[PDB]
């Protein structure tokens, strides 16, 4: 790839974000969503293997199908406003449409079976890039719209998500399957409070940013892609067996690391207003996510798998990557606890 | 030649312009009367 | 209404002449009459294979053409505006961002045609 | 380069026309002083109806009677 | 709701101006230049008060008088004019620059009888003020009354108290 | 599926069998029906016959689990004559277990449902009683 | 509302079923998606004609012009698809399934 | 009856989307899909604009013929399933043309319908307008009016089509 | 009497056609040392006839292997299109006045093609498939330039209406302020009718005989008709944008004989085209309209569009 | 998330487009342009719940002016009537619906 023509399709995937971000009106939301997909669809297909291609059409479709259940919700909304703003819809259907068609967009079971296989078939960095940018517009938007979400749908969204994320994570040796149904789990997370407190689901979005940035940059840097490889990096480099390891500590949500803030901030805010039940269901599937990155960290940190021959020579070489902004966000990840009344900037 | 004939044309745009515009006032009236002539026939024979 | 009843004569007259030509003339019809035309010979194999077309970028950038000149041609209304400077740049831009695409299809071989 | 105008006029003249062509069309209305005239003839056609403003009585600048000297006249549009 | 009014039949009855469009796109100038007055009352009182069953007398003034000018104008120059609206008439689009000999015929047996000066290029769409008696209408919309809005928030910014208040955080 | 369950909770418990009993059945064949069509759509079967069976068969599973729970509630809360208690639903979730259990033919799953089904069962009893919100609307 | 906001709806409800339910070729659910556009601008400019929003004529244009950009999309992900395998068929897009 | 004529008109639209959406050769359903754009510009030409019209269908006859020739090159097979040649295809053909003339006979009969909206009985020409549009035509004007008014939509949709293009021929590169 | 109307105009033209075969024959006889058909009547003025007698006689000759629908769907569709082609063309009045008829040629010309592909398609022969997929590429190629010429040409009038068009040059040829797009019209409109030296579709070289290698008689004769007539309105489309004549509102008949003759002269220029030149290559005519016409015409509508801003001379809308 | 951009840097980007009755070419008015003002003015700066609750009538007028479900169904109701008047025979229609009244203008 051209590197002029990748900053090129970078900086206009990042301008549609924020035409989807700062617009006042639902033709320039829906322009920036198609754009975001149309420039991210070729970062996807950056080594050109059959797998990419796969990735690339699963995505595409599921995005477009997306897009114009987006724009149908759009129309009848015109239909019964006569206006263009973008605030609450004055009609439930399309408020329904609008709901499924951002959980399309964010991966939300029972539209969630692209995501895996998608995260699997693209490299490290797209994939990376996918996970935490894509996942801002359809959040904004349904920021926005709040007034007008149902919330039996939602609810049932948010709970069906994490449970299917906490069920799936568990069959998995892949890494970036792994990732993908923690992401599930997580956006099951933010939107069960959505329609009580949003700075709560912005607070959660900038944690698991945050936490998954943090991992995929530390499987980058290792150039690990199964749990196999990545049980060689204590013959490599210790000190990165002691990042993965405090880094899926504070993903499980394991006081007092940072990660667990969220959770602790979701089932205060949604006892204020009487329901118990479901905080509860959420923290049970909270442990299956700890459960599957326990088996994780037992595997890369707190046992020696056995290594091989050629070690050594990998030994010999010291490493020369682009690790940017690895410590610093390392440490964002894990010892952000004492600093939660932070979280008032974002009101 | 096209600037010459097209500044021309222009100028009998306007004039023609200029006379839709003072027929205007004697054409709504008369819609307005039609218009409210046929509201009141059909609430006539709405009662019936 | 004039352009139904126009399109309904030119219709019935094209299949008019369609219907005299297949039941007027004596038919001499054969299993060899109504074989494919393979200048003389037997065809080797079907001919609903996977004809393979060179030409598929400048097809999808024939797409994207269009609707360029599609956004275009609202410019004889547009040029009877108030605010004509600000029309004048945006007619003048949308049509050097179409050229600056042609151009870099272009510099880019995407014109050849491939093999 | 002068040499490469030479040799780009030798080689292909449609895009070298091209390129003056659109350069001419971008440059000449910064410098040309009839486009304002343009602007005032747009400006100056009456699509809608020119509705009245009620007489409060401190408005002597806009006429009473379309034959009245106040007002934006058109001679510059017959003169040009 | 509430039951539409509509005003009765013979409030609506009006002597006609029976012509064709091109005996009123021969004489569109001269009509309006002649009869502004009631025109452009009619013309302000419609786009001020947006009703059509308060703007009825002057509906019928403007009638009797665009009828006045057309009655004025048979008396003196019938033929020149039946010349004029023919040479219009027999145009497909009525095209204004097909008859200027008959435009110079008109106008000069206009101006030599009644001394009535077409306008120029431009003037027939200039604005004007009108003078009237009518009252300003003060509702038009029939609007309701507005909602109270709310209160603005006030006064000086104090720390908060004992801190953030969240849980055991004391700052 | 909102008014199914408001027909189900309207009756007073432990008065008639029969219209409970209908009742609890029609929300077990709105339960079989959806994980059917489910079941369906994502595991392809083999043939027409073989969905068909398969689509049946669940609804059948699901409508015996309803029936047999609704009328061991109603016949319990009416022999015991208590009917504002959940001992009688942990009854008919015990009953409704076994009768999965013997639909799948097996004693585990029949003992591990009886359990569970039993407990959730008494739950939601708890849950009418006291007005307990999961879908709760917000408040602050 | 008037039936032939029924029948335009209608439409996108059948093209909706037509793409949600494939027939072992990518190609025809790519038709299917240009029929549901097809109907959003249909009616789109319905609505818009018929409340005489003047200023919002220049929507469905552009609303058209992104439904042939992502066509185009699609149409290029078609042609990497059929390089790789021998045809455009649906049922060989199944390697992330392990 | 001819008061009906974009119910007549809409009712084509619906059977060719059913007719394409049946998904029977890309061939037909380029012909369905064909058909269901020009009856769709004779509709929105009967409501007024004729400029939309026009644009929509000479878009759509462009994409549909590359895209014939796409599958003329790439989506074909031996014995193409034109129509009538799968039971499935026939099976939702059939079952679209009697699901859509049932509720026609439904709306013509009781002259209200209620899928999830309500739906009236009577033409489209009621919701017309009595008043005159003067000197200018709407759509025309208002597509005019992107040039002088949409400047922002100017620059994000040219901008768009050039990294579309950029897209598509970093797309089919192969390596 | 509307229906009288449409039988007098959709009669002569294709008695025209027929004739219009007949002089092409004896132009392209003439021109080649030789003499055209003058052995049937006085001066072969009835070999049409005898053409037209004998194509509708033959057998008909539906293949086995051809879907019959399309097969015959596709003649029909393409002597309907070019029968309603010759709809809004004023001479000097148009039998549909309409506000956008420039448009409406557009649209029709993307229509015209499927016709092509169609019959092309249906008759399941591999040189069909051939000619079809030219066609194809054929439309790809000329369609953007042609649409951005007829736009940078109509903005010195006005407006998409042709009976503008008689107005906006009353004074002076629209041929001298857009000679260059004159040129590049011309060869526009030789690539759309599929005539030399863009034939590329009926080659009877390349191929042997192209879509229709399958279609016997009858059926091959609306293609034929169709054609004619698509090159017989191209000329007078041509001489409507660029060659406008004198029109007298109380005499029509001048307007009528000075357009005639002008058209006459240029489908006689038009068979001088046929008979001069070898075929181009499929793809060379592909880097033609692209590499050459393209970036001019793009010069040129920025052109076109300062130029009434430059002298003030914006052409009116109504 | 709404980074509102267009407030903060005073330029408008979508502002003209998002109401019906806002800046038009040559002032074109759109059929309920004056209920959208009265709805627009009805609830400003009270925010959507009071919005919802106080101005309930003028909304509900301007969505009848939108989709004129309410005038459709009385003209429904009328028609239904009179046709089955005619057809059982207790109504003759007037001359001036007929075809002829030798119209007013
Ligand atoms: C636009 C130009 C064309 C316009 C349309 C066509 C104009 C001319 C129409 C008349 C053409 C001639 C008659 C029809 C065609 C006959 C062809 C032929 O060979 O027929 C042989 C056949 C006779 O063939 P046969 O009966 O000996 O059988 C031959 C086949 N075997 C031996 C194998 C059995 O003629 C007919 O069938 C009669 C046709 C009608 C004759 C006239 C009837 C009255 C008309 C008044
Ligand atoms: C209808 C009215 C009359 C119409 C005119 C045409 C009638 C006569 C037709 C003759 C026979 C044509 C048969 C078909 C020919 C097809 C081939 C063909 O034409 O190819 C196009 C050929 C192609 O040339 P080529 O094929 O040699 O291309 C060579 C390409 N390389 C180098 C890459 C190998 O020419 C063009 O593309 C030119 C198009 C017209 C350009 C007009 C320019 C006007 C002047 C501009 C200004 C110049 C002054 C300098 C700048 C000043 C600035 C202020
Ligand atoms: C600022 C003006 C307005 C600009 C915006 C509007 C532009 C309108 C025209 C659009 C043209 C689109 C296509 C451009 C393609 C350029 C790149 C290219 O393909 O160059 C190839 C050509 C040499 O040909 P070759 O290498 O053989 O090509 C392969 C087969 N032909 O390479 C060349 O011939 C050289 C191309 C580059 C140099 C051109 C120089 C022209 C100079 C004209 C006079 C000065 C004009 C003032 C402006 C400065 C322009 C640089
Ligand atoms: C072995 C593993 C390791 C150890 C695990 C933990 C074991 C100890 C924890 C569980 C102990 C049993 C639950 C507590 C018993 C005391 C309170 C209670 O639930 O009583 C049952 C209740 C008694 O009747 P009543 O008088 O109505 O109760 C007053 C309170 N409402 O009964 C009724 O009203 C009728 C029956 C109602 C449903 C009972 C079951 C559900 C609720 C309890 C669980
Ligand atoms: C009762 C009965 O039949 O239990 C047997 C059953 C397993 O039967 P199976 O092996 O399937 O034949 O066993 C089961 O279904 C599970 C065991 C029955 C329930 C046991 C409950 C008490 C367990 C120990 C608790 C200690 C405190
Ligand atoms: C371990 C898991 C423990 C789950 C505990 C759930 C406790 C019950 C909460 C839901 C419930 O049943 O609420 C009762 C409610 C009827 O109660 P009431 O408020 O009187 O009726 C008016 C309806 N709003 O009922 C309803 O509103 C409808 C019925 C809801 C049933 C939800 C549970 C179904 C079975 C499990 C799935
Ligand atoms: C309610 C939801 C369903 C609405 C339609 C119901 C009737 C049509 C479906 C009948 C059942 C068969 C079926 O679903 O087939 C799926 C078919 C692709 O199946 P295929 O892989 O070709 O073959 C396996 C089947 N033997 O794929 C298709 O048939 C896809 C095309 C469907 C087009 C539907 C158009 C009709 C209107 C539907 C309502 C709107
Ligand atoms: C199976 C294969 C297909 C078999 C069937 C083939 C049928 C014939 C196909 C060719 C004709 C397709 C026509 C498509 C629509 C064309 C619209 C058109 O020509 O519009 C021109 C004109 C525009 O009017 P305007 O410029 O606004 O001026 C009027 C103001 N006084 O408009 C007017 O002047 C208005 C005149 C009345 C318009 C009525 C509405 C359109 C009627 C469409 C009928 C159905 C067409 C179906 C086409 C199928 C194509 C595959």
């Amino acid at each position: 790839m051209n590197p002029i023509i990748l900053i090129i399709i970078l900086m206009t995937v990042m301008l549609g974000t924020i035409i989807v971000m700062i617009s006042t009106h639902w033709l320039l939301i829906w322009i920036g969503f198609e754009m975001n997909m149309l420039a991210i669809i070729p970062i996807m297909m950056k080594k050109h293997n059959p797998r990419a291609t796969e990735a690339s059409t699963k995505y595409f479709l599921t995005q477009s199908t997306a897009s114009m259940l987006l724009m149908m919700a759009i129309i009848i909304n015109l239909m019964f406003s006569g206006q263009w703003t973008v605030m609450k819809l004055f009609n439930p259907m399309a408020s329904m449409l609008m709901t499924m068609a951002l959980a399309m967009k964010l991966g939300m079971a029972p539209f969630h079976f692209w995501v895996p296989e998608v995260t699997q078939g693209i490299p490290l960095s797209s994939g990376l890039i996918l996970l935490t940018w894509q996942k801002l517009a359809p959040m904004s938007v349904l920021y926005q719209i709040l007034p007008s979400i149902n919330l039996d749908l939602i609810l049932t969204l948010s709970i069906l998500s994490i449970t299917i994320g906490g069920w799936g994570g568990l069959n998995q040796t892949q890494l970036r399957k792994i990732m993908a149904y923690s992401s599930i789990a997580h956006m099951g997370w933010m939107t069960a409070v959505l329609l009580y407190n949003p700075t709560m689901t912005l607070l959660n979005l900038i944690i698991y940013i945050i936490m998954t940035s943090t991992m995929f940059t530390l499987f980058m840097a290792n150039s690990t892609t199964t749990t196999l490889s990545l049980s060689h990096t204590w013959n490599k480099a210790p000190i990165m067996t002691i990042l993965v390891l405090i880094t899926l500590l504070s993903m499980g949500g394991l006081p007092p690391l940072s990660g667990f803030m969220p959770k602790w901030m979701i089932i205060q805010e949604m006892t204020k207003n009487d329901s118990i039940i479901l905080p509860t269901l959420m923290a049970i599937t909270a442990l299956l996510n700890l459960y599957f990155y326990m088996r994780l960290t037992y595997s890369t940190a707190l046992t020696m798998f056995p290594s091989t021959n050629n070690m050594k020579m990998k030994w010999q070489f010291p490493t020369t990557k682009r690790m940017t902004l690895l410590p610093t966000m390392t440490v964002l990840s894990t010892m952000l606890l004492p600093l939660t009344p932070i979280l008032s900037i974002l009101e | 030649s096209m600037m010459r004939w097209n500044r021309e044309r222009r100028r009998l745009q306007i004039e023609d312009f200029e006379a839709r515009i003072a027929l205007m006032p004697l054409l709504q009236a008369e819609k307005d009367r039609r218009v409210l002539q046929m509201l009141r026939e059909n609430l006539e024979e709405e009662a019936t | 209404m004039n352009l139904m009843i126009t399109l309904l004569t030119n219709f019935t007259l094209a299949t008019l002449l369609v219907t005299i030509a297949f039941w007027l003339p004596q038919l001499n019809v054969y299993s060899e009459k109504t074989s494919p035309y393979e200048c003389g010979f037997d065809p080797m194999g079907s001919a609903r294979l996977p004809f393979s077309m060179k030409f598929f970028l400048v097809a999808i950038t024939f797409l994207l053409f269009d609707l360029e000149i599609a956004l275009l041609l609202p410019l004889p209304w547009a040029s009877q505006t108030t605010n004509l400077n600000t029309m004048l740049t945006m007619a003048l831009l949308l049509i050097f961002l179409l050229a600056v695409s042609l151009a870099y299809e272009w510099t880019q071989k995407g014109l050849e045609w491939t093999e | 380069v002068a040499a490469f105008l030479k040799n780009v006029w030798a080689k292909e003249p449609v895009l070298v026309a091209s390129f003056a062509i659109a350069g001419l069309a971008v440059i000449l209305p910064t410098l040309s002083p009839y486009t304002k005239y343009s602007l005032m003839i747009n400006r100056a056609t009456p699509y809608n109806y020119p509705v009245p403003l009620r007489d409060d009585g401190n408005m002597p600048d806009v006429p009473s009677h379309p034959q009245d000297p106040q007002g934006p006249s058109l001679e510059w549009l017959k003169r040009l | 709701p509430g039951i539409v009014e509509l005003p009765s039949l013979e409030d609506l009855k009006v002597q006609e101006v029976k012509v064709s469009s091109s005996v009123l796109k021969a004489a569109a100038h001269h009509y309006g230049a002649q009869c502004d007055k009631p025109n452009k009352e009619f013309m302000l009182c419609r786009w001020e008060e947006k009703d059509p069953r308060r703007c009825l007398e002057e509906g019928k003034l403007v009638n009797q008088c665009a009828l006045e000018f057309f009655r004025q104008i048979k008396r003196h120059c019938a033929e020149p004019f039946t010349e004029y609206w023919t040479c219009i008439d027999y145009s497909g689009l009525q095209l204004f620059r097909r008859c200027r000999k008959e435009q110079a015929q008109f106008d000069k047996c206009v101006l030599d009888k009644l001394g009535w000066v077409r306008p120029d290029l431009g003037e027939l769409s200039k604005v004007t003020k009108v003078k009237t008696d009518r009252p300003l209408p003060e509702n038009p919309y029939h609007s309701r009354a507005r909602p109270e809005p709310n209160p603005e928030v006030e006064g000086d910014l104090k720390p908060a108290r004992h801190g953030s208040r969240l849980f055991f955080w004391t700052m | 599926a909102k008014t199914l369950l408001h027909q189900y909770w309207d009756i007073p418990e432990g008065t008639e069998c029969h219209r409970k009993t209908y009742a609890a059945t029609s929300i077990g064949g709105a339960s079989g029906l959806v994980v059917s069509a489910y079941s369906v759509a994502l595991k392809t079967p083999t043939s027409f016959l073989e969905g068909v069976a398969r689509t049946g068969r669940y609804t059948f599973t699901a409508a015996a689990i309803g029936a047999i729970f609704g009328l061991t509630s109603c016949i319990s809360a009416q022999v015991r004559e208590k009917p504002d208690d959940p001992l009688n639903y942990l009854i008919g979730g015990c009953a409704g277990g076994l009768t999965l259990g013997a639909r799948t033919r097996s004693y585990g799953i029949g003992a591990a449902a009886c359990a569970y089904m039993g407990l959730t069962a008494a739950l939601v009893k708890m849950g009418q009683l006291e007005g307990w919100k999961v879908f709760a609307e917000p408040k602050v | 509302m008037s039936l032939v906001y029924m029948n335009i709806m209608m439409a996108f409800t059948v093209s909706l079923t037509g793409l949600l339910m494939y027939r072992s070729h990518l190609m025809s659910s790519l038709l299917c998606l240009e029929g549901m556009m097809l109907s959003l601008f249909i009616l789109a400019t319905l609505m818009i004609l018929n409340s005489h929003f003047t200023l919002a004529s220049m929507m469905p244009i552009i609303l058209l012009v992104f439904a042939a950009c992502e066509a185009a999309l699609g149409l290029s992900l078609l042609v990497m698809v059929s390089n790789t395998y021998g045809t455009d068929y649906v049922q060989n897009l199944n390697l992330l399934q392990c | 009856m001819m008061t009906y004529i974009v119910f007549i008109l809409s009712i084509i639209f619906v059977m060719g989307f059913v007719g394409f959406s049946s998904k029977p050769s890309p061939i037909y359903g380029g012909l369905g899909l064909i058909v269901s754009g020009g009856v769709g510009c004779g509709i929105v030409l009967n409501f007024g604009g004729s400029f939309l019209g026009l644009m929509v269908f000479l878009i759509y006859l462009g994409g549909m013929m590359v895209v014939f020739g796409y599958t003329t090159a790439m989506a074909t097979e031996q014995y193409p399933e034109v129509w009538v040649s799968n039971k499935v295809v026939l099976g939702t053909f059939i079952t679209g043309l009697l699901m859509e003339f049932l509720m026609v006979y439904y709306v013509l009969k009781d002259k209200e319908v209620e899928i999830v909206f309500k739906f009236n009985g009577m033409g489209d020409w009621v919701i017309y307008d009595t008043g005159d549009s003067g000197f200018f035509s709407e759509e025309a004007m208002g597509i005019a009016a992107l040039y002088s008014y949409g400047t922002w939509l100017v620059i994000v949709t040219g901008w768009s089509l050039l990294i579309g293009v950029v897209v598509i021929m970093e797309i089919t590169r192969g390596n | 009497m509307f229906m009288i109307n449409v039988l007098t105009l959709i009669i002569p033209i294709l008695l025209a056609v027929a004739f219009l075969t007949l002089v092409e024959r004896k132009v392209l006889g003439y021109m080649q040392f030789r003499k055209g058909p003058n052995v049937v009547g006085p001066y072969g003025l009835l070999q049409p006839i005898a053409d037209a007698i004998k194509l509708f006689i033959k057998e008909p000759l539906r293949p086995a292997t051809s879907s019959i629908s399309m097969f015959i769907l596709a003649p029909i569709l393409a002597l309907t299109l070019a029968l309603t082609m010759w709809i809004p063309l004023p001479m000097p009045y148009p039998l549909i006045n309409m506000n956008l008829g420039v448009l409406f040629m557009l649209a029709m010309s993307s229509l015209a093609v499927y016709s092509i592909l169609w019959s092309g398609w249906a008759s399941n022969s591999k040189y069909a498939l051939i000619g079809a997929l030219r066609a194809v590429a054929q439309t790809i190629s000329y369609e953007v330039t042609l649409a951005i010429i007829l736009l940078s040409v109509l903005l010195m009038n006005g407006s998409f209406t042709l009976s503008t068009l008689i107005i906006t040059q009353e004074q002076v040829w629209l041929i001298f302020p857009a000679w260059p797009l004159a040129m590049m019209w011309f060869i526009s409109t030789l690539a759309e009718t599929n005539r030399a030296p863009f034939d590329l579709t009926e080659g009877e070289s390349e191929l042997v005989s192209g879509f229709n290698v399958e279609y016997a008689a009858g059926p091959f004769a609306l293609f034929f008709m169709a054609e004619y007539a698509n090159i017989i309105m191209m000329n007078i489309f041509t001489t409507t944008l660029f060659l406008g004549a004198f029109h007298n509102p109380y005499m029509p008949e001048l307007y009528t004989i000075n357009f005639t003759i002008k058209s006459l002269l240029l489908s006689i220029t038009f068979l001088w085209i046929r008979a001069s030149y070898p075929r181009f290559r499929y793809d060379q005519l592909m880097h033609l309209l692209w590499k050459n016409f393209l970036p001019l015409t793009l010069a040129l509508c920025m052109w076109h569009v300062s130029l009434p801003i430059l002298l003030s001379s914006i052409p009116p809308q109504t | 998330p709404f980074f509102d951009v267009q407030k903060k840097l005073g330029v408008d980007l979508d502002h003209w487009m998002t109401i019906q009755s806002a800046e038009q070419p040559h002032r074109i008015p759109a059929r309920c342009h004056a209920f959208e003002k009265e709805w627009i003015e009805c609830a400003h700066g009270i925010g959507s719940i009071r919005a919802e609750k106080e101005c309930k009538i003028e909304f509900e007028d301007f969505r009848e002016c939108l989709l004129r479900q309410k005038t459709m169904k009385r003209l429904n109701a009328i028609k239904r009537q009179r046709d089955k008047l005619i057809k059982e025979g207790k109504y003759t229609p007037p001359p001036h619906h007929s075809g002829q009244e030798d119209l007013r203008p």
